Parts: C-alpha cells; sequence; structure tokens
C-alpha cells in the first residue's frame, strides 16, 4: 500500500485540549496487484511513542 | 519594581492607571486581520502588536 493523500488530524480547535480523529487515503502501490484489507486478517497499529 | 502610568477616558473622564512591572517581559496582541481568536496563530494579512 502507498499513502495516496494527505494525513488529516482533527481536534477541539482552538482549545486543543482533546483529540477527535485522523483520516488518510491509501491505494495499492504502483498499480501492480490487489490488497486484502479485511479487519479480521489485517492489523492497523498506532503509536505515539 | 518598575512603574509607569497611562490614561484612558471613561464617561468622558480621564482615568489614570499605574502599571507595576516585576521583570522585563513581552506580550503580543491582535491589531487587525486576526479572525483566529483562541489560537496564537498570526494568519497571512494579520497585524500583531
Ligand atoms: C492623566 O490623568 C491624570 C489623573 O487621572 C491627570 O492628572 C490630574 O490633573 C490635574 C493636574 O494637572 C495635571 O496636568 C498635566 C497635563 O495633563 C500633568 O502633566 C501634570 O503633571 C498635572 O498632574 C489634577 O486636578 C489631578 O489631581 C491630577 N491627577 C493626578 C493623579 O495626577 C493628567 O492631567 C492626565 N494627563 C496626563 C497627560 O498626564
Amino acid at each position: 500500500l502507498s499513502l495516496s493523500g494527505n494525513v488529516l488530524y482533527a481536534v477541539n480547535y482552538p482549545t486543543n485540549t482533546k483529540s477527535y480523529w485522523m483520516y488518510f487515503t491509501v491505494s495499492p502501490s504502483s498499480g501492480v496487484s490487489s490488497v486484502d484489507l479485511s479487519p479480521s486478517t489485517t492489523a492497523i497499529s498506532f503509536t505515539a511513542a | 519594581d518598575n512603574v509607569f502610568t497611562f490614561n484612558i477616558s471613561v464617561n468622558g473622564t480621564e482615568v489614570e492607571y499605574y502599571a507595576y512591572v516585576n521583570k522585563t517581559f513581552a506580550f503580543t496582541y491582535p491589531v487587525s486581520g486576526f479572525p483566529l481568536a483562541g489560537s496564537d496563530i498570526a494568519p497571512a494579512g494579520s497585524v500583531i502588536g
């Protein structure tokens, strides 16, 4: 997969005390082959180290 | 500590205020073109004192 858009981040602006969502767009890289994205098989990890 | 005075007019009457300053410090405030109240961001075409 390639990141194929900007990464958007939403917060309780302007107060910035609380975090709402992140949105971004992905597509199979260089148009070569299909990707299984079933949520049983695939993981998405998130770390703010 | 350091003291200076300034006058404002209220009900057409001059009111003198005495400002006492503990240490040298700077602050900023909006002068024009600032719709982003709450943010601390000066947008392009804003004017900041
Ligand atoms: C700013 O406000 C002051 C008080 O709010 C005022 O002073 C009062 O005014 C008179 C005395 O005449 C003053 O006038 C000249 C020019 O304004 C001053 O430079 C001068 O030092 C005199 O003080 C008096 O009735 C009253 O007691 C004064 N009060 C105090 C607290 O001083 C100022 O006139 C006014 N303007 C300026 C430029 O300072």
